[PDB]
C-alpha cells in the first residue's frame, strides 16, 4: 500500500513535474542571469540555503525538515546591506533590492534544487545542514511509569517496621 | 644537532597531517618519535601541530617578518620528514632578523 | 569641521532618501545658480532652507528637488531685517549666499 | 538482540519504532503530528491535557498517546470520528475559563492554545457563565505572570524541578482553584530561569523585558551562535530593521539541547547603549570625531614610529578569528611578537588540541559514569552544560570535586579543595580514587581557572598522572576534558595568537610597551596597559578601554558580523548578521587590512572568503564549519616536552582550585551595559 | 469612511493597546507602530504613524480594532497644500478623535446594530 | 562548607544602575522592571508619555489617575469598559479578593480600578 499524501492536489504536482523531456532541462553555470535581464552586480552577492529550525515559543512541527517532502522547507537568503532612519518621520530605510525576495518567495523541497537554482542563476552559495532533532528520551523519565520507579530513593529499607 | 638550532632560524613551525591516512604515516611517526626531544631543548618555542580529516601532510615554517614558506611531505617517510625540516632549518639563515 | 563635515553625518548610499548631514541655508534661491546649487545638495540628502522675497509661485520649482521634510521655504524675506536672516540661518552648517544684483 | 524494533500499524501502515516508545512517538515516526500541551520532549511525562486521545483497536476508550507504550502489533488510528469528537471536547474545556486577552497578550501570533484551537477545535462557543480570575505573581525581574491565562500543563513546575534544580513552583488548592506558583513571595534564582517562558505554551509566563514591544510576526530572525560564554549556543536572533527586538534559542543536541542562559537570552538591550559609531582622535580638546582616513592615518603613525618592541597587541573576549589573525599578522608583519589575550594564561603553550579542547566532546560527555571537576564552577561558567551534568547526575553518573565547595544543584562528593588533596587523590590517599579506577568511562572537566594560575603546568602534571593512574583515558575512550569561558580563546590558541620568546622575556625584565593596540579589550590588567602610552582601542562599547584610548575606530557587534568562533569542544561556528553596522562602524578584520594598507605592508587578503583561506592555511579544521576533528593524543610525550615549565614556577599545594568569574551577570563590555542584568543583581541584593 | 482617528474611553483613558492587529491587516502598509510598557504597568503605543498619502481607505483596519480604537471618521474635507501635513502621527490622530467624538458616538449608536 | 555568595560586594557601573527602567504601582509592584524598546535614546528620552507627547498637554495616564476605585460587591467582576457590551473591550475578569481602596485591582484593558469588601475584610 501506498499513502503518501494522496488525498490532495499536491499528487497533481509531483508528477507534471517528472514528464518527460521536461524533467531533464538543464543549463550551464551562469547562465540563468544573462537571460534574466537583472543587473549582474546582483549575482556577485553571497547566498545561504538552508532550511529553518522550528521557533522555541511553539511546539508544532509543520516548517521544519521533519515535513520535507510533503512542504518546500529549504530556503535562499542573502546578507543585510544598510538602513538608516528617515530623518522626517523615524521609518526604516534601506537601498537592498533583495531585501525581502529570498525570505518570501524562493523555497525548495530539498537541498539540491536550492543549489540548482543558484548555480544557474549565478549566485555564489554556502549550504548549511539542519541540526536533526533526537526522540529517544532520558533515561531516568523514559516512560511515564518510571516517575514511580524505585530509581527515586531506592529500594525502601524495612527496618523502621515493628518487629524491625 | 638540528634539534637545539631549531629556536634561531624559524619563529614558530606547523606541522599539518590527516589522523588516519596513509599518506600522513611518516609525519605522525616522526611526532611521536621527535616532539618531545624537539621540545625539552626549547621550552619556549611554539611547534603548532593542527590535525585535519582528509588533509595533505605539510611542514611550514614563520620566520622573522612574518614571512613563511612550505614543504609537502605526504607520503614521505620519517627520514623524509626529518630531511625537509632540516632544508627548513637551512633557509632560516638566510632571512631578515628581527627583534634585536 | 575639517572633514567631519561631510562624514559624521552620512547615512545612505547617497540618494534622494539618504542623509548627508548637510543643513545649508541658501540665499538667492530661486535665482539662475541657486537653483542649481540647490538641486545639486538635496539630491544627495541634505536639508536645504530656502529663504526669498519674490512670489511662491517663482519659488515652486524648488520644492520638488528634495524629500519630504529636507526642502524648506520662507516667504517674505527681506534682508534689511536681521530677524528674518537669524531664523533661515538658525540649524544650518553651511550658509551660501547667491543674493547679487 | 530480541527485536529491538517493533512494529505497529498507524492508520493501517506499518510503523517501526523503537522499544519503549510511546503511542505519541509512534505517530510521530508515521509523520503525524499529535497536538499536545503538557508533553514535552526534554521533561518528564505528565499526560494532564488530554490533548493528545487517539484510538487504539480492541480499546473502548480514547488514550494519552504521550503515556501510553506503544505494544506489538498496535493498531493506532489519528482521524477516526471520537478522536475529532474528543479534541473538540477538550479544546472547549481549555476554552471556558481563558480570558479574551489576546490583544494584550505576547503570545498572541505565537500560540499553540491560539494555532491549535483553529485546527483542532471548533469555530464557536456555548459557554455564557462567568469565568475565574487569578491574581498574578511576582517571579523576579526576567518572569512576567498572567496567571489567568494559565491552563495547568504542569510544564514549569516539571523543567524547575528537573532541568533548573531549584523545584521552588508547585500546584496550590484544588479543582478549579488549582494555582500555580510559590505559596510565598519568591524570586526565581536560577540561571536558566529565562527557558520556563519558552516552555509555557501561552502567554501565563512571558519575558518581562520584552513585554509589549513586538509581535513575532514582524520579526526577522537571523540563526547565529551566542559569545557570552565559552559553550556557543546556538540561539535566533528578531531584529525589526536596525533593532534587536530579543534572542531566542533553537536547537543543537551536539552544544545546547534547547537551553540558553540568562545572560546569553537579555544582554541584547545593552546593544542600544554607550555604542561607538564614529572614528575618533584625541586632540588638545580631548577625543573628537574625525574622519577614517585621520584615524587611520594616526594609528599608523604611532605604529611606526615606535620601535618593534615597544608594541602590543591585546585581543579581547569577543574577537572573531578573521580579526584576531589579521591584527597577528599585521603587528607580526612590522616585526613585534607582542601578544596577548583579555581572557588569560597568554603564555600557555599551545602545541597539541587536545590538551585545551574538551576530547569527549559535550554530547559524548553523557556515556560517562563517573565525572571529577577540577577547580570549576561549572554554574557560573557554563549553566547549559551544568544543567546537561544535572541530566547526567538524574539518570546514574556520579560526581566528584576538587575544589572550591559551590552550589551545583545536584549532590557531589568533596574530595578536596587544593592541589595538594589532588596530589593525594593521585597517590592513593582518598577512596574516590578507587571509585575512578572501577569505572568503565571516566571523565575529568578542568575549568578555566587552572589555567590561569601561575603554576598551572605542575598542577596539570598532576592531572596528567591522575589520568594515566585511573584509566581516564584508554583505547576507545577519552575522558580528558578542559573547557573555557570566554568566546575568542580557543580560536586564538588555534591560530598560534601567543606571544615570542623575545617578549615575554622583555616582560620577565620589565620592559614596558608604548603604543598598545586593543582589540575590544575592556578587562585588561594595569601591568599590560602602562600609564603614558598611546592606545588604539578597536571596538562595538564605549567603556574603560574606550575611554583611554587616544585613536578609537568603530568595529561591529557579534549581532552585525559572521565571524568564526570555536568553543571548548573545538567546534567551529560563526555568528551571521542579524542587522547592518551601526552609524559609521566598519568590519573588523576590514579595519586591519585597511590600517595595514596606511601603514605600508598590506595584508595579503582583500576579501572575507580570501582571511577565512588565510585561517584555513594555518590550521586546516577552520574550513569545517559546524563539525569537530577527533584530535591527537601524544600520551605522556608532551607532559615530558613540557618538563621545564614544571620545574620552573613550582607547584603551590595551598592556594585554593577555585572559579575566576566572581561576577556571573556582567562579564564583558555589552553585559555591563545591559540594564537588565543591572536589575537582576539588584534583585539579589535587595532580597537581603 | 473618511479621516483617520484615535479615539478615548469616556474617562480620558486611550482605547488602543497596541495589539498591531490594524497594522498587520493594513494592505497598503499604512500604518507603523512601536510599543512598550507605560509606567503603570499598562500596554500602550510610543508610536502610531498612519501615512494618509499610503492610505486605501478601505475601512479593514476599523474591523480588525478589537476595542473600536481606530476608527474612519465623517471627515473627508482635509486637503492640505504641503504632503508633510498627511503624515500623521499619534498626536494629530488623538486630536482628531478629540475633535470628532460626539458624531463618532453618534454614528457607532446605529452601526454596532449591524457590525 | 558552601559558603554563602554576597551578592552586596558585587560592583555594578554607576551609568547603568541609574538608568533601570522601573514603574510606579499600578498594575505591578513598585520599582519593578518595565520593558523599553529603542525608541527615542537618540532624542534622549526615557519616559513613555514624552515619546509621542509634546508640550505640557495633559497625558492619558493623567486622565485615568483621577477617577477613583469603584466599590463592586463580590469577588469577580466584569470588566467592557462601557455600558453597552457591543461598544466596550472584549470582556475582562478581574479578580476582587485582597483588594480593597488602597490596593485595588486594575483593568488591563481600560485602566479601571475596582476592590471589594466582601472576602472577610
Ligand atoms: N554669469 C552670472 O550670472 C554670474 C553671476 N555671478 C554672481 O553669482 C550670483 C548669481 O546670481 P544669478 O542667479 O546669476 O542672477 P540672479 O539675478 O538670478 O540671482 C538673483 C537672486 O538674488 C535675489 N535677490 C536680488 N536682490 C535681492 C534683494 N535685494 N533682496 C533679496 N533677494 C535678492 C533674487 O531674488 P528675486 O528673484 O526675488 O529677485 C534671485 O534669487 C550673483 O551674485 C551674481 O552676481 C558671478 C559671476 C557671473
Ligand atoms: S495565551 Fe494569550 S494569545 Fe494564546 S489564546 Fe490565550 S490570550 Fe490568546
Ligand atoms: S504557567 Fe504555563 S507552564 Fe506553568 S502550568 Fe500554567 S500553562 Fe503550564
Ligand atoms: S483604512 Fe485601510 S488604508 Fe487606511 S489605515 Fe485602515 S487599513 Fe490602512
Ligand atoms: S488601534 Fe486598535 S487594532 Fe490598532 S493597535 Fe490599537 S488596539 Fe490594536
Ligand atoms: S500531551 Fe498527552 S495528555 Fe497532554
Amino acid at each position: 500500500e501506498f499513502a503518501t499524501a494522496s488525498a490532495d492536489y499536491s499528487i497533481a504536482m509531483k508528477k507534471a513535474a517528472e514528464i518527460t523531456g521536461a524533467a531533464e532541462s538543464a543549463m550551464g553555470p551562469k547562465e540563468g542571469g544573462f537571460t534574466a535581464g537583472v543587473p549582474l552586480d546582483t549575482f556577485t552577492r553571497k547566498a545561504r540555503i538552508y532550511a529553518p529550525a522550528r521557533t522555541a515559543s511553539q511546539s508544532g512541527l509543520a516548517r521544519t525538515v521533519d515535513f520535507a517532502t510533503t512542504t518546500p522547507a529549504w530556503k535562499i537568503e542573502f546578507e543585510p546591506t544598510a538602513k538608516w532612519q528617515n530623518p522626517l518621520m523615524g521609518w526604516t530605510s534601506s537601498a537592498d533590492p533583495l531585501e525581502n525576495v529570498g525570505r518570501s518567495a524562493l523555497v525548495f523541497y530539498t537541498k539540491e534544487e536550492a543549489m540548482r537554482f543558484c548555480e544557474k542563476l549565478g549566485w555564489e552559495y554556502e549550504v548549511t545542514e539542519p541540526n536533526k532533532r533526537r526522540t529517544q528520551r532520558t533515561k531516568r523519565y523514559m516512560q511515564y511509569g518510571d516517575n514511580f520507579g524505585t530509581k527515586r530513593a531506592g529500594v525502601p529499607d524495612l527496618s523502621t517496621l515493628p518487629s524491625n | 644537532a638540528w634539534r637545539n638550532s631549531l629556536s634561531k632560524s624559524m619563529q614558530e613551525l606547523r606541522i599539518h597531517l590527516c589522523q588516519t591516512s596513509a599518506g600522513s604515516k611518516g609525519v605522525r611517526d616522526f611526532i611521536v618519535a621527535n616532539y618531545a626531544e624537539m621540545k625539552k631543548a626549547n621550552p619556549h618555542f611554539p611547534i603548532l601541530i593542527r590535525e585535519c580529516a582528509g588533509t595533505e601532510a605539510s611542514l611550514t615554517a614563520r620566520y622573522d617578518f612574518g614571512a613563511e614558506k612550505s614543504v609537502n611531505v605526504q607520503g614521505a617517510t620519517t627520514g623524509a620528514v626529518q630531511q625537509q625540516l632540516e632544508q627548513l632549518i637551512l633557509a632560516g639563515q638566510s632571512m631578515p632578523k628581527s627583534g634585536e | 569641521y575639517s572633514s567631519t563635515l561631510m562624514t559624521a553625518d552620512k547615512l545612505g548610499p547617497g540618494g534622494r532618501s539618504s542623509v548627508s548631514g548637510i543643513t545649508a541655508t541658501v540665499f538667492g534661491a530661486n535665482g539662475f545658480l541657486g537653483s542649481y546649487i540647490v538641486n545639486e545638495l538635496a539630491k544627495r540628502g541634505s536639508q536645504v532652507v530656502c529663504p526669498f522675497r519674490s512670489t511662491e509661485n517663482e519659488a515652486m520649482h524648488l520644492k520638488q528637488m528634495g524629500d519630504l521634510g529636507q526642502i524648506v521655504l520662507l516667504p517674505e524675506l527681506d534682508i534689511r531685517n536681521d530677524d528674518d536672516i537669524k531664523r533661515a540661518i538658525s540649524r544650518s552648517n553651511v550658509i551660501i549666499n547667491c543674493v547679487g544684483m | 538482540p530480541p527485536s529491538d524494533h517493533l512494529e505497529v500499524f498507524v492508520n493501517e501502515q506499518p510503523v517501526k519504532i523503537p522499544k519503549g516508545s510511546s503511542v505519541l512517538q509512534a505517530c510521530d515516526a508515521a509523520g503525524i503530528d499529535i497536538p499536545r500541551f503538557c508533553y514535552h520532549q526534554r521533561l518528564s511525562i505528565a499526560g494532564n491535557c488530554r490533548m493528545c486521545l487517539v484510538e487504539v483497536e480492541k480499546v473502548p476508550k480514547p488514550v494519552a498517546s504521550c503515556a501510553m507504550p506503544a505494544g506489538p502489533g498496535m493498531k493506532i488510528k489519528t482521524e477516526t470520528p471520537m478522536v475529532k469528537k474528543a479534541r473538540e471536547g477538550v479544546m472547549e474545556f481549555l476554552l471556558i475559563n481563558h480570558p479574551l486577552d489576546c490583544p494584550i497578550c505576547d503570545q498572541g501570533g505565537e500560540c499553540d492554545l491560539q494555532d491549535q484551537a483553529m485546527i483542532f477545535g471548533s469555530d464557536r462557543s456555548r459557554f455564557v457563565e462567568a469565568k475565574r480570575a487569578v491574581e498574578d505573581k511576582n517571579l523576579g525581574p526576567l518572569v512576567k505572570t498572567v496567571m489567568t491565562r494559565c491552563i495547568q500543563c504542569t510544564r514549569c513546575v516539571r523543567f524547575a524541578s528537573e532541568v533548573a534544580g531549584t523545584a521552588e513552583l508547585g500546584v496550590t488548592g484544588r479543582g478549579r482553584d488549582s494555582e500555580i506558583g510559590t505559596y510565598v513571595e519568591k524570586l526565581m534564582g536560577s540561571e536558566l530561569s529565562g527557558n520556563v517562558v519558552d516552555l509555557c505554551p501561552v502567554g501565563a509566563l512571558t519575558s518581562k523585558p520584552y513585554a509589549f514591544t513586538a509581535r513575532s510576526w514582524e520579526l526577522k530572525g537571523t540563526e547565529s551562535i551566542d559569545v557570552s560564554d565559552g559553550l556557543g549556543a546556538n540561539i535566533r536572533v528578531d531584529a525589526r530593521g536596525t533593532e534587536v527586538m530579543r534572542i531566542l534559542p533553537r536547537l543543537n543536541e551536539a552544544v545546547n539541547e534547547e537551553w540558553l542562559s540568562d545572560k546569553g537570552r537579555y544582554q541584547y538591550d545593552g546593544l542600544k547603549h554607550q555604542r561607538l559609531d564614529k572614528p575618533m582622535v584625541k586632540g588638545p580638546k580631548g577625543l573628537q570625531v574625525a574622519t577614517w582616513q585621520d584615524a587611520l592615518g594616526a594609528a599608523a603613525a604611532a605604529l611606526t614610529s615606535a620601535a618593534p618592541g615597544e608594541v602590543r597587541g591585546i585581543a579581547g573576549k569577543l574577537a572573531d578569528a578573521e580579526s584576531m589573525v589579521a591584527l597577528m599578522d599585521l603587528l607580526r608583519g612590522l616585526g613585534a611578537g607582542d601578544l596577548a589575550h583579555e581572557g588569560g594564561f597568554s603564555d600557555m603553550p599551545a602545541d597539541v588540541r587536545s590538551t585545551y579542547t574538551a576530547n569527549t566532546t559535550v554530547q559524548g560527555l553523557e556515556q560517562s559514569d563517573l565525572v571529577l571537576l577540577v577547580g570549576t564552577n561549572p554554574r557560573w561558567e557554563s549553566p547549559v552544560f551544568n544543567a546537561r551534568l544535572r541530566k547526567m547526575f538524574l539518570d546514574g553518573t556520579q560526581v566528584g570535586l576538587v575544589g572550591a565547595p559551590v552550589d551545583l544543584t545536584y549532590k557531589y562528593e568533596h574530595v578536596g579543595s587544593d592541589p595538594a588533596a589532588l596530589a593525594a587523590l593521585a597517590a592513593g590517599q582518598h577512596p574516590f580514587l578507587e571509585r575512578l579506577k572501577k569505572a568503565a568511562r571516566p571523565a575529568v572537566v578542568v575549568g578555566p581557572g587552572v589555567l590561569r594560575r601561575a603554576d598551572r603546568e605542575a598542577v596539570m602534571k598532576a592531572v596528567h598522572e591522575l589520568c594515566g593512574k585511573a584509566g581516564v583515558v584508554k583505547e576507545g575512550w577519552n575522558g580528558f576534558n578542559v573547557i573555557h569561558d570566554t568566546a575568542s580563546r580557543v580560536a586564538a590558541l588555534d591560530m598560534g595568537f601567543g606571544p615570542s620568546a623575545a617578549a615575554r622575556a622583555r616582560r620577565a625584565q620589565g620592559a614596558q610597551p608604548k603604543v598598545v593596540y586593543l582589540l575590544g579589550s575592556d578587562d585588561y590588567s594595569e601591568e599590560d596597559v602602562p600609564e603614558g602610552a598611546f592606545v588604539i582601542y578597536q571596538g562595538h562599547h564605549g567603556d574603560r578601554g574606550a575611554s583611554r584610548a587616544n585613536v578609537v575606530l568603530p568595529g561591529a557587534a557579534y549581532t552585525e558580523k559572521s565571524g568564526l568562533y570555536v568553543n571548548f569542544e573545538g567546534r567551529v561556528q560563526q555568528t551571521r548578521a542579524a542587522v547592518p553596522l551601526v552609524g559609521d562602524a566598519r568590519e573588523d578584520w576590514a579595519i586591519l587590512r585597511a590600517l595595514s594598507e596606511v601603514v605600508g605592508k598590506r595584508l595579503p587578503y582583500d576579501s572575507h572568503a580570501a582571511v577565512r583561506a588565510r585561517l584555513a592555511g594555518i590550521a586546516p579544521h577552520f574550513a569545517n564549519i559546524d563539525a569537530v576533528q577527533t584530535p591527537v593524543w601524544l600520551n605522556g610525550e608532551y607532559v615530558k616536552g613540557v618538563e621545564a615549565l614544571a620545574k620552573a614556577a613550582p607547584l603551590q599545594p595551598s592556594a585554593p582550585l577555585t572559579s575566576t568569574i566572581s561576577n556571573f551577570y556582567m562579564t564583558d563590555a555589552i553585559s555591563r551595559a545591559s540594564r537588565t542584568m543591572a536589575k537582576c543583581i539588584q534583585a539579589r541584593q535587595q532580597t537581603k | 469612511r473618511g479621516e483617520h482617528a484615535l479615539r478615548r474611553y469616556p474617562t480620558g483613558e486611550e482605547r488602543c493597546i497596541a495589539c498591531k492587529l490594524c497594522e498587520a491587516i493594513c494592505p497598503a502598509q499604512a500604518i507603523t507602530i512601536e510599543a512598550e510598557e507605560r509606567e503603570d504597568g499598562s500596554r500602550r503605543t510610543t508610536r502610531y504613524d498612519i501615512d494618509m498619502t499610503k492610505c486605501i481607505y478601505c475601512g479593514f483596519c476599523q474591523e480588525a480594532c478589537p476595542v473600536d480604537a481606530i476608527v474612519e471618521g465623517p471627515n473627508f474635507e482635509f486637503s492640505t497644500e504641503t504632503r508633510e501635513e498627511l503624515l500623521y502621527d499619534k498626536q494629530k490622530l488623538l486630536e482628531n478623535g478629540d475633535k470628532w467624538e460626539t458624531e463618532i458616538a453618534t454614528n457607532l449608536r446605529t452601526e454596532s446594530l449591524y457590525r | 562548607v558552601v559558603p554563602t555568595f554576597d551578592w552586596k560586594k558585587v560592583p555594578v557601573p554607576s551609568t547603568t544602575a541609574k538608568d533601570i527602567p522601573v514603574t510606579v504601582k499600578g498594575a505591578t509592584p513598585a520599582g519593578d522592571l518595565r520593558a523599553t524598546s529603542g525608541l527615542g535614546l537618540g532624542d534622549g528620552i526615557k519616559n513613555h508619555t514624552d515619546k509621542w507627547l509634546d508640550g505640557d498637554k495633559k497625558s492619558p495616564m493623567e486622565y485615568i489617575n483621577e477617577v477613583a476605585p469603584i466599590k463592586v460587591k463580590g469577588l469577580v467582576v466584569a470588566s467592557y469598559g462601557s455600558d453597552d457590551p457591543a461598544l466596550g473591550c472584549p470582556v475582562e475578569y478581574i479578580n476582587l479578593k485582597g483588594t480593597s481602596l488602597e490596593n485595588p485591582a486594575v483593568c488591563k484593558y481600560t485602566g479601571n480600578r475596582y476592590y471589594s469588601d466582601d472576602w472577610k475584610g
